[PDB]
Order: C-alpha cells, then structure tokens, then sequence
C-alpha cells in the first residue's frame, strides 16, 4: 500500500478501465492509418503490379497538404518572441 | 526524433600523429599504434574523398 | 545428528525427508569465458574501388 | 526492434501512466490523482501536482 | 430486394466469472525455466516428521523421532511422554522434516481468419469490433473454465454423499439415493474447521425489522444452477425449514455477489458455468425418480455435480511476465493487402487475428479445498 | 422512411461458444481439419472440455 | 530452429553442448510455509502457589 | 557487412505461423579483385619441416 | 585504467554500442545515396 487514502485504487481497477477503453481506440486508429496511406502511398493506395503497364499515381493529398503545412507555420516564426 | 534525447554519438575522422601531439596531455599510450608501414588508407565504413 | 552429508551423489541431506532435496548445490559466476578475434595481416594492405 | 544498449541504466523500458478523477475517500467527492506503473509494478500513487 | 436495417446489431454480453478473481498471484522472472518450488517445514509432532534420530528416556534408539503423533489418546501419549531423572544425559531426542512443492506453466492460443471482400460489401458497419469482442470473450470464458477445472482436479478433500464411495457407485435410484443431507454440510464444516481453515465471513446478528431472521454462516460454497432447486427444499434434523433467503437478513448484512441463501454454516454462491462430470454416475435403468442422466456409449449414467467450497490461501497464479492480472492476453492483426503479401500468398487477400496466453497454478496446502459429489434433480 | 418496403431487419451476432455457431472453420490442434469450428459448445463436460 | 526442447525430461536444448547443461531449471521463492502453534484453553484456568 | 535480423514478434508474423514464435540475423557482403601489376607479387613454394 | 573513475567504460562497451547502432544507419544511407 503506497499511500494513507482510505480507498486504494489497485493495479487491476485501472487496466479494468484501460481495457474497457481500447477497443473504441482501436477502431479510431485504422482510420487514421488509412488517411497517412492515402498521403504517402502504400496499402490501398499503391497502384496494382502489372508486367507490361505503368504503375504511376501521382500524389494529390500530399501536394495539397503540401501548401497548407508552409501557409500555416509562418505566423509562429515571424518574430524573436512567441507569447504575448 | 529529438537529438538533445540521444544517449550517444560516434564520428570518424582521419587524422595524423602531428595533431595528436599537439596537446600531449590529453592523449595517452600512442607507442602501440604503428606509425611506420601501414601506408594504405582503405578503412571500408569510413567514406571519404581521398584518393 | 543432522548432517549435510553429499546432496549431489544421491546421499540425502538429515533435514531433508522424502519428498525434499537442498534447492541449491552451486554458484554460478555469470561471467563467461570468450576469445578473441584472430588478428588480420593482409587486409590492411588491400584497397577498394567502388563501380 | 533490436536495439539495446549495453548498461542496464541506460535500457529503455515501457512505462504507462493514468490521469483521471478518483474518489480517494469513498466520501462522493472526486478528486485527481496520478499513478504510473511498469510492468506489474506500481511505482508511484499520488495526487495532481500541477496547480 | 429493399430492406431497412435498424442499424442497432443484437449482441449478448460476457459471462461474469467468480473463480478468477479468488486467485493470488506470484511472479515468475524470467530466465529461471518454468517451475516454482517452495519449503514446507513440518511441525514436531505431527505424524510426517518421519526420522531415525529418536532416543527415548531408557537411552535406546527408538524408530519415531517424533515424540508422539497426532493422537489424542491417553494411553499412548502416557506411554511416550518426555521424562528426566536427575541425573539426566543423552535422554531425549528428536528431529524435523521439510516438504517440497512444485508448480508449472502451459501455453495456449486461437487464431482466426477475414478477408477485405467481407469487410469493405457488407452491409453492417463496425463488423471488426464486433469480431473482436467475441473472440475476446470467448478467450476469457475459456481462462475461467480451465481454473474451475483444475481447482476441482486438485480437491483434497471429498464427500461423496449418500453411501457410494466413488464416482461410478454415485446413484440415485435404490434404497439410498446420493443427494445432500445436512448431516453432510455438518460434517464438511466440523471437518474443514478442524483442518484450522479460517472462516471467510463474520455472524449475521439480528435487525429491528420486522421478520427478520439471523444467520450465523462463517463460510462460502459454490454450486452450479442445477442444485439449487434441491437445496430450497432441504429439511434440517427436527423437520423444519433449511434454507434462509436473502431478503430476510438482507438487512444488518452485506449480500455478496450471486448469493442465493445459506444452510447450516455455508452462504450459497451460484455461478453460471459450473462444471459437471458427464455420465460418470452408476448406469440408470427405468426405476429413474427423476434426476439427471447422460448418454454414455449406448447407456445411460447418472450426473455427478460438484458442490465447491474453497479455503483460504489454497493456492497462487503463477504469472510470466502476466502483468497485474493474472492473466495478459497477447493480440496482433495483420490487415490484409498486397503490401503484406511478400514470401507466402502472392495477393496477401486475408488478414488474421490471435491471442495467446501463459497460464499456471501452484497449490500450497490442499488441504483446505474441499468438495461434494451428489447427483442433481431434473 | 419511405421507398424501404413494408419491412425492417436487423442482425443477431452470436458468441462463438455457443452450438448455434454451425460454421465450417475449424483447424485442431495437430493440423487437421476439424468438423466444428467452435471451440467446444454449450457442453460443460470436464471430460470434453479437456 | 534452435529450440528449447525440455531441460529436464531426458532432452537437451540446442545451444548446450555435449558437455553443458542449463544450469537453473526452477526458481525458489525462499518463502516457507509456517503452521501456527495450538492455542491452549486449561492452562488459563490454573493458579499458582509458591512451594 | 549488411547485418538484418527479425526479433520474433508482430513483424515476423504471417500466414504460415500466425502466432509468430521464430527469428533470424544474417550477414553480407561484397568481394573482387583486380590485379594490376601481377609481375610484381613474389611466391616460394617448399616442404616445411615436422 | 587511464583513469581514476570508480566505474570504467571500457572498450568493449564502446564497440558494442557502435555494433548495435550501426545497422539502422546502414539501412537510412542507402536511402541518401
């Protein structure tokens, strides 16, 4: 027993909650998985192997973040102090 | 991802006797290492541009 | 008289009934014995070439 | 996935952490607490530092 | 072909499990093979202390170094006391004795296989979590059958009821039938209480409530759905009523999960997945007054059921590297597509899922395990 | 809503212990193909279970 | 492929040698089980004079 | 020297072991040689006493 | 001993450590080049 509080919470009450909570994360997460695929190319994403045709996809969801991250950095950076 | 994180960091260098003896105290036991024939340089991992 | 005797060689402690045997009989150092590489005498003088 | 390094001081082990409201009396008031265990181990149980 | 679905999928829950958390667990490190051992010393005087290093007071060498077992007679206990004249020298002696015990580890695991087909035309949304959640629950069903099991392979102490004196001459057709009789729940407390089991619960004294009635029960039993109807209508010696339900000394009480009464010195836990032996009961012919029987290779044999009660510090968990629980569950998914599909299928069209699990039991005394066998009514 | 039919459905997931599960998926533990796919049913047989 | 095999049982994993074999198979919890002593009921009762 | 290697876990996981309970380390490399002026390599060959 | 420290690295430690994080760094400079 660590501590002097009357009600000890014990190892086993906390991975009750963190097992009750993971299987809502571990659907959340597939979706995210599949947003970073669509961005960098592979899984579904990747064009199907053929021996006699291209293979190519030119990458949209990139390029469009690709504007987007350096438009919204800039403000952060623009003087020597940040807080205000 | 953080370099201020890392435990540790190894570089390689080329360097001659003369720079070692530059600031003696701070080198120890330089007679083992063979200064006289060994005249390639061809230390596979480290990459440079010498000839 | 309760004696150790020789666990090991299957002589019984005097404590020990017939159900029981001393739970250790050994100390292990948990330091190995290595050797070393073999020295090399031809690889410094080759050179590489990269292609 | 393979990497470790030689000192044990400097090994990387997991840890987990819980943020939350506890009823540390069983009075009916919630209040904050903060415990991390590794392992099986619990290692600290306090109450919320931060003000 | 146009239907509309609710969108609300019908799903049943998990079965609760009391066993489980009973257990105690002891921690494994790791590199050190995969068994425990532990050291019983036995006492002075009780009947194991089997030595040759006796002396008795004539100064001969005796065969019992123990100066007298675990006997309550007078006459023996006179015959062997510990005398000394007054010049004592090399009169008395005597010796102890240590027990080893040892526990060990198993492995088991399931796996099961998708394909993205199924997952992507469906018209049920949220299909993988629901595969999950089943093959979750069944992993923790299946953990909480395998303790019950080996808790009742590991009993120490049996009554058979009735007057069989094992499992094939348990019956319930004849003279005397093999059912629960309160002289047996007498004889299992006088047994266990002289076996120094310590009592689980405290007496039950009286409320201000009108019909209230007390119960002064020191101990838990465990037994399936099945007994229950025989137990509501046991008669204790005189002829009266036995059973005493919860809601007479619910009050001035606290009602444990899943109890359903109490008789003699025993508050009756129910739980749902109580294992039986199957046809293990003498052969049942046509003179059945109605119990349970089961089909064994063309026969029909009687039930036996097992009527649990389990003591105190009975037995650990041996845990590897099991976390905190004394279970830890290990699952990986592979999601199908040609990115995985490498070495084995040139497609990679199927994912999988597994689970699996290290489990092991140590019991210290079992002694303090106890057991009744009887048949159950239909 | 509209345009559905006369007619509203919804779907019944069972556990996998249970002997209404009458699949055609089971591997043992050798190697083989096994008849059921279920574990074991809703038998609580000491012997069968084991 | 290496394997573990079973240490005990006649069987020998394939990192030992024809020599070697493991040297620790179980583990101890150097934690022994104590029966407690009878309580007594008639010594209470007496008393004592001095002789 | 290219060293790989593939501690068991979830990376070595796959159809044929579904669980994943093995592992590997292998080592590589590349070698040649060119000679450029061979008159100038010198060689004796004689018996050598026991 | 070159010095008088109570715990020395040593060489051995110093080369295992290059030995354990060299192959990471052999798999990232094929990207580079």
């Amino acid at each position: 027993k660590l501590t002097s509080w009357k009600n000890e919470l014990s190892l086993q009450a906390l991975k009750a909650d963190l097992d009750a909570a993971k299987p809502s994360h571990t659907a959340m997460m597939i979706k995210v998985k599949e947003w970073n695929d669509l961005m960098r190319i592979e899984g579904k994403a990747k064009p199907p192997k053929v021996k006699g045709r291209s293979q190519v996809q030119p990458k949209l969801v990139r390029r469009q973040a690709e504007w987007r991250y350096s438009a919204l950095t800039e403000p952060f950076l623009g003087s020597n102090k940040l807080f205000k | 991802g953080d370099i201020n994180k890392a435990m540790f960091a190894i570089v390689s260098f080329e360097t001659c006797k003369a720079d070692l003896l530059k600031e003696k105290d701070r080198y120890h036991n330089l007679n083992k290492i063979d200064w006289q024939s060994s005249a390639p340089v061809n230390e596979p991992d480290h990459a440079t541009t010498t000839p | 008289m309760l004696n150790y005797n020789a666990p090991t060689d299957g002589q019984k402690s005097s404590i020990d009934g017939a159900n029981s045997d001393q739970m250790q009989t050994f100390f292990w150092l948990k330091k190995a014995i290595i050797t070393a590489r073999k020295e090399q005498y031809f690889m410094p003088l080759a050179s590489v070439t990269n292609m | 996935q393979e990497f470790q390094i030689s000192d044990p001081m400097r090994k990387r082990v997991v840890a987990y952490e819980y943020w939350g409201f506890w009823d540390i009396e069983g009075n009916g008031v919630l209040e904050p607490i903060v415990a991390t265990w590794i392992g099986s181990t619990l290692i600290r149980l306090e109450k919320n530092p931060y003000p | 072909q146009t239907f509309f679905w609710l969108k609300k999928a019908i799903i049943t829950a998990r079965k609760e499990q009391y066993f489980m958390p009973l257990a105690s667990v002891t921690n494994m490190p790791k590199h050190y093979g995969k068994t425990i051992k532990v050291y019983e010393y036995v006492p002075l005087l009780d009947d194991r202390n089997i030595n040759d290093q006796g002396i008795d007071a004539s100064g001969a060498t005796i065969v019992n170094g123990n100066l007298y077992g675990s006997s309550k007679d007078i006459g023996n206990i006179t015959s062997k006391l510990p005398l000394l004249t007054e010049n004592g020298g090399r009169v008395n002696r005597v010796g102890f004795t240590r027990i080893a015990r040892e526990g060990s580890i198993h492995k088991f695991g399931f796996f099961y296989e998708f394909t993205q087909e199924s997952i992507d035309f469906d018209s049920d949304d949220g299909l993988m979590e629901h595969l999950s959640r089943e093959l979750m629950n069944g992993a923790t069903q299946i953990t909480e059958a395998v303790l019950q099991k080996d808790l009742l392979a590991a009993a120490g102490t049996v009554l058979y009821a009735g007057a069989a004196t094992s499992d094939a001459t348990i019956t319930g057709e004849g003279s005397t039938p093999s059912v629960v009789s309160y002289k047996n729940l007498m004889r299992l407390d006088q047994i266990l209480t002289e076996n120094r089991t310590p009592t689980q619960t405290t007496i039950i004294t009286g409320s201000r409530m009108i019909d209230t009635k007390v119960i002064g029960a020191t101990r838990v039993m465990y037994v399936g759905s099945e007994l229950v109807p025989e137990l509501k209508a046991m008669k204790d010696l005189f002829g009266n009523k036995a059973f005493i339900e919860t809601q007479h000394y619910a009050d001035a009480g606290t009602i444990m999960n899943g109890e359903v009464g109490s008789i003699d010195k025993f508050r009756i836990i129910q739980v749902p997945e109580m294992l039986h032996w199957a046809g293990a009961g003498a052969q049942a012919t046509g003179a059945n007054p109605g119990y349970r029987t089961s089909m064994v290779s063309g026969q029909e044999h009687y039930d036996v059921y097992p009527m649990l009660v389990v003591g105190d510090d009975s037995f650990t968990s041996i845990g590897f590297q099991t976390d905190g629980k004394s279970l830890k569950f290990t699952v990986m998914t592979k999601m199908p597509g040609k990115e995985t599909a490498d070495r084995n299928d040139p497609y990679g069209e199927t994912g999988f899922s597994s689970i699996k699990w290290y489990y092991g039991i140590l019991v210290k005394r079992p002694e303090r395990l106890a057991l009744i066998k009887t048949v159950a009514p239909l």
